[PDB]
RNA sequence: CCGAUAACGAACGAGACUCUGGCAUGCUAACUAGUUACGCGACCCCCGAGCGGUCGGCGUCCCCCAACUUCUUAGAGGGACAAGUGGCGUUCAGCCACCCGAGAUUGAGCAAUAACAGGUCUGUGAUGCCCUUAGAUGUCCGGGGCUGCACGCGCGCUACACUGACUGGCUCAGCGUGUGCCUACCCUACGCCGGCAGGCGCGGGUAACCCGUUGAACCCCAUUCGUGAUGGGGAUCGGGGAUUGCAAUUAUUCCCCAUGAACGAGGAAUUCCCAGUAAGUGCGGGUCAUAAGCUUGCGUUGAUUAAGUCCCUGCCCUUUGUACACACCGCC
């Protein structure tokens, strides 16, 4: 109810683009840049924002704040680098300061609606090839 | 308050000296005639002050007669210089717009006093070639036959 | 006069074919009679475990 | 409640301080406003014909969400799509004098400073009563 | 198409536009031969007058549908 | 599929199994911590290439007998 | 050429190396030109390590 | 509960016939809140048939080149064609997708190798992964017929074609293809 | 043909074609192939794959 | 590789190797990277929130005047091996599925014995021979040409459209360049003038310090258009204005106003491709006094099918035939 310096900071990185939730004790709300999550620009990915709040309800984000910073990528990049930093950051405050057996029966909720929440995409892009336009794709050749 | 047609309505009409579509929009109909582009209709329309988002065909004759004088007389009415046609005149240097058969004339005069100069252009013109210095050794065929 | 459609459950697929390895021999047995057992050659991925519909049963597949 | 502009969709904000805008006369605007292009690669002129109090007020949020930014930076966040004809499309900044104007005429009417540094930032009295807006939109978007 | 409404058009679309589910301006426009500016146009006439009720209003598409039975 | 070992890493690991076999055991960790200094290979890739081979034929020589 | 590549060839083997290999490629009384090869020893050719083990001239 | 779009709960869908039902991924588990999921569902053979199938309709979407990355146009436009078949048909737009696949699906094709030696088009089967794959395809290049040169927009033209490929009433255009296909079949069987 | 059969159990009657084939025909027709010259020695048929 | 095995033990190539990708809140540290906290502010608020909210406002190496490296940077290291389970398999080599895991096939670079009379004397002060050598085939300067078009072919770019175009608003990258021995040519913040392309004056940067927090495009959100060769397409063509150079015509490039052609998804044929891939989409670097429709890289968005087969087409091995060995472009 008074406890000082109970605060993390714990990133989930998409395509580099890192965002870093700087987690911290305080009346359940949530700032991404400054502002709500829910004035972001692709409303049509909106409700995958508000998903892991509802995943484990409000009630366990109402005694947390948690204020983000968000830098590189695309914008769909971005989301899902926001998105799976806030069930990191969450998760890593609540095995930090209260007991990790309440935490498994959440973990186990996040890990079993989508691995990514968690787990950052390790793939990340391939190399241009100097036979063709990318990676794989060569060039039109012709006999006549 | 979009309703019917109205009762002064004209399907086809005349201006000046080609026939101009009333069911397109005013600005986007009126570029029919040989000269105005979009962007002098959208200044001119402004200009004359008039509504947008009707049709050609709801122009009342009032409107109509606004129009052609202000996109006969640009200069007269703050038109500026750099957004005509014949600015600079080869002939009188005065800055001016062409429209209807009148830019087809000043074309034609233009590639007619080429021609009796003797200039590469004109050269190029009278001989149905490229004047641009473009290339046309794999071009351009379709023109010729 | 028409055969009923019915269903048949992979027991196991028994290899590529078609000349191109684009069709599938496959031993499949239906769940109606789980007694009899065909062998089909299928147009698509296919794995053990699975159902598939079957429009005619006396029909058997040969190699290719 | 402390409603920031951050806490608004911007897309009403903006509108509603064009609005404003418009209700005050205070801000001055030049008369080619129905003449020139506003961009360099644009193929006609804006629709509406409030577009200099529209503009007006991108400028005041983007100088509010972060200052110094002067005429090259307003090109540079105004620029767009040049279709470029057949050649293939790039990016092109936009006029320079329009962005001059706007500055200008937002300095006229006193919400924005000329920094120690190059570019402008805003006065208190100006993100007071932008902050102002942003409350009164929250309420009317909200209830 | 008719840019604009006529006698037979207008009344017909005050008359039974409101008596069918599916009310979008690409619909309605094929149906009434209407332009598709047209269609816009008396769609958000025929919402501000109080017939139909707007599901979407995005963009690309916007729908409208018939009053709620009851 | 791609997962045969070369001629050098089983070699190797059939060698030190021969002449290291008590010092070894049952556990991958353990192989490849005991193979660090029982030999030298410069790679790390190629130490612990070798030690998923000690423990793949340690699992067969405590029940039957093989080549080394 | 066999003479002196022989001989020069004993001189870097018998002076300790793992291996080496000469080869002389022109036209020698005679147009159309020929390439003699004399090698001996151990020569690896891929990879990082041919950097620091093959000096080549 | 899931509430796909925001509402459309999963819970009352089911799949009439099992060869279909462990390839359809409209359970409550493989229940989404969007379409749009970066999971790597073509990492490896049999992925895609856990993979959500409004996310596959979705992936089916974008095609032919000038839309191939827009997933957000695709999500978008698969919300208002659930939003336009729910006004015009009331029940679950889930059950008359999944009941449109399942009328849509090929149960025989033709391999056109029955003979090397000349054209003979030996009939064979399909398998229940081919089935939902082929009828997704037929069904998004349907709706891309319909809406290429007229005022009818994608979404509406995707929510009757799917509507009416549902229904069965020969109308619909993946119907025109299935139907035809089977036909080749019994014909060279 | 069995299930336009008229009859119960029609077992259908096979071919018996003795085929002669001069070495240049059969060569080119697979009949026979080269082998080599151990393999030469060996006179017993090929076997028919029958089970 | 394992296995039968007159073979056993080896060596090159492959592999192994180097770089690059993804994980380590473990270590090593950072005012040219910062993050929390603290203190000045400016604004929203007073209904009251008040340890309320925003700050890319300012300071806490201004040096005594907070810590810390999660975030960025990069070194040292570690980590993954078919390791675990199950199943198949001679039960060998291995194969498939699954748990846990950052990861269960990241891409490249390197690359044998040899041959191709393959391309290069127009890369070289590498060069054999031949030619020219003063009316020069040496060398400099002025002009033209390398673009020239009844036509055939190839590589590409723009499109044929509403899954769109225009107009306005919102808005997120990463490679990497940047002032010159010769060599006169740098990247650019800001203010003012101009509608634009541009011009002027103050600066900054030899560079994690400035450009630059690289406010990129696509995308997204509203408006108009409305199936019309239309508001698609921007070819051709007139007029005018600026930049670079000594020189812009055969238009160098760029800007504005004009006109608006074929094209309504393309015959037989044919190419490229399996995961951050195809594809869309912009940005660098090179070429540059002037400049990209090319190329080289970068980044954003982001899929369908398949985890197989010799059917076509090629290549390799083994067998076979040979009167070839200059090796079939042979012999005769
Ligand atoms: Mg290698
Ligand atoms: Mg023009």
């Amino acid at each position: 109810s008074k406890g000082p310096l109970q605060s993390v900071q714990v990133f989930g990185r998409k395509k580099t683009a890192t965002a870093v939730a700087h987690c911290k004790r305080g009346n359940g709300l949530i700032k991404v840049n400054g502002r709500p999550l829910e004035m972001i620009e692709p409303r049509t990915l909106q409700y995958k924002l508000l998903e892991p709040v509802l995943l484990l309800g409000k009630e366990r984000f109402a005694g947390v704040d948690i204020r983000v910073r968000v830098k590189g990528g695309g914008h769909v990049a971005q989301i899902y680098a926001i998105r799976q930093s806030i069930s990191k950051a969450l998760v890593a405050y609540y095995q930090k300061y209260v007991d990790e057996a309440s935490k498994k029966e959440i973990k186990d909720i996040l890990i079993q609606y989508d691995r990514t929440l968690l787990v950052a995409d390790p793939r990340r892009c391939e190399s241009k090839k100097f036979g063709g336009p990318g990676a794989r794709a060569r060039y039109q050749k012709s006999y006549r | 308050m979009s309703l019917v047609i109205p009762e002064k309505f004209q399907h086809i009409l005349r201006v000046l000296n080609t026939n101009i579509d009333g069911r397109r929009k005013i600005a986007f109909a009126i570029t029919a005639i040989k000269g105005v582009g979009r962007r002098y209709a959208h200044v001119v329309l402004r200009k004359a002050d008039i509504d947008l988002t009707k049709r050609a065909g709801e122009l009342t004759e009032d409107e109509v007669e606004r129009v052609i004088t202000i996109m006969q007389n640009p200069r007269q009415y703050k038109i500026p210089d750099w957004f005509l046609n014949r600015q600079k005149d080869v002939k009188d240097g005065k800055y001016s717009q062409v429209l209807a058969n009148g830019l087809d004339n000043k074309l034609r005069e233009d590639l007619e006093r080429l021609k009796k100069i003797r200039a590469h252009r004109g050269l190029r013109h009278f001989w149905g070639l490229r004047v641009r210095g473009q290339h046309t050794k794999t071009t351009g065929r379709r023109g010729r036959t | 006069r028409v055969q009923p459609i019915k269903l048949a459950r992979v027991t196991k697929v028994l290899g590529r074919t078609g000349s191109q390895g684009q069709c599938t021999q496959v031993r499949v047995e239906f769940m109606d009679d789980t007694s009899r057992s065909i062998i089909r050659n299928v147009k698509g991925p296919v794995r053990e475990g699975d159902v598939l519909t079957l429009l005619e049963s006396e029909r058997e597949a040969r190699r290719l | 409640p402390g409603v920031t502009v951050k806490d608004v969709n911007q897309q009403e904000f903006v509108r509603a301080l064009a609005a404003f805008l418009k209700k005050s006369g205070k801000l001055k605007v030049p008369e080619w406003v129905d003449t020139v292009k506003l961009a360099k690669h644009k193929e006609l002129a804006p629709y509406d014909e409030n577009w200099f109090y529209t503009r007006a007020a991108s400028t005041a949020r983007h100088l509010y969400l972060r200052g110094g930014a002067g005429v090259g930076s307003m090109t540079k966040i105004y620029g767009g799509r040049q279709r470029n004809g057949v050649m293939p499309s790039h990016f092109s900044r936009g006029s320079k004098s329009v962005a001059r104007r706007v500055l200008q005429a937002l300095e006229g009417l006193k919400m924005v400073e000329k920094d120690q540094d190059g570019g402008r930032k805003l006065t208190p009295q100006g993100q007071r009563d932008l902050d102002r807006i942003a409350g009164q939109v929250a309420a009317a978007n909200k209830k | 198409n008719l840019v604009l409404f006529d006698k037979a058009t207008y009344d017909k679309l005050c008359k039974e536009v409101p008596n069918y589910k599916l009310i979008t301006p690409a619909v309605v426009s094929e149906r009434l031969k209407i332009r598709g500016s047209l269609a816009r146009a008396a769609l958000q006439e025929l919402l501000s007058k109080g017939l139909i009720k707007l599901v979407s209003k995005h963009r690309a598409q916007v729908i409208y549908t018939r009053n709620t039975k009851g | 599929m791609g997962r045969v070992r070369t001629k050098t890493v089983k070699k190797a690991a059939r060698v030190i199994i021969e002449k290291y076999y008590t010092r070894l055991g049952n556990d991958f960790h353990t192989n490849k911590r005991v193979c660090e200094e029982i030999a030298i290979i410069p790679s790390k890739k190629l130490r612990n290439k070798i030690a998923g081979y000690v423990t793949h034929l340690m699992k067969r020589i405590q029940r039957g007998p093989v080549r080394g | 050429v066999r003479r002196a590549c022989y001989g020069v060839l004993r001189f870097i083997m018998e002076s300790g190396a793992k291996g080496c290999e000469v080869v002389v490629s022109g036209k020698l009384r005679g147009q159309r030109a020929k390439s003699m090869k004399f090698v001996d020893g151990l020569m690896i050719h891929s990879g990082d390590p041919v950097n620091y083990y093959v000096d080549t001239a | 509960d899931i509430k796909l779009f925001g509402k459309w709960s999963t819970d009352d869908v089911q799949i009439n016939d099992i060869s279909l039902q462990d390839y359809i991924a409209v359970k409550e588990k493989y229940a989404k809140y969007l379409p749009h999921s970066a999971g790597r569902y073509a990492a490896k053979r049999f992925r895609k048939a856990q993979c959500p199938i409004v996310e596959r309709l979705t992936n089916s979407m974008m095609m032919h080149g000038r839309n191939n990355g827009k997933k957000l146009m695709t999500v978008r436009i698969v919300k208002h064609a659930f939003e336009i078949i729910h006004l015009l048909t009331g029940e679950n737009p889930l059950q008359v997708l999944v009941n449109a696949i399942i009328n849509s699906g090929p149960r025989e094709d033709s391999t056109r190798i029955g003979r090397a030696g000349t054209v003979r088009r030996q009939a064979v089967d399909v398998s229940p992964l081919r089935r939902v794959n082929q009828a997704i395809w037929l069904l998004c290049t349907g709706a891309r017929e319909a809406a290429f040169r007229n005022i009818k927009t994608i979404a509406e033209c995707l929510a009757d074609e799917l509507i009416n490929a549902a229904k069965g009433s020969s109308n619909s255009y993946a119907i025109k293809k299935k139907d035809e296909l089977e036909r080749v079949a019994k014909s060279n069987r | 043909i069995s299930e336009a059969s008229v009859f119960d159990a029609y077992v259908l009657p096979k071919l018996y074609v003795k085929l002669h084939y001069c070495v240049s025909c059969a060569i080119h027709s697979k009949v026979v192939r080269n082998r080599s010259r151990e393999a030469r020695k060996d006179r017993t048929p090929p076997p028919r794959f029958r089970p």
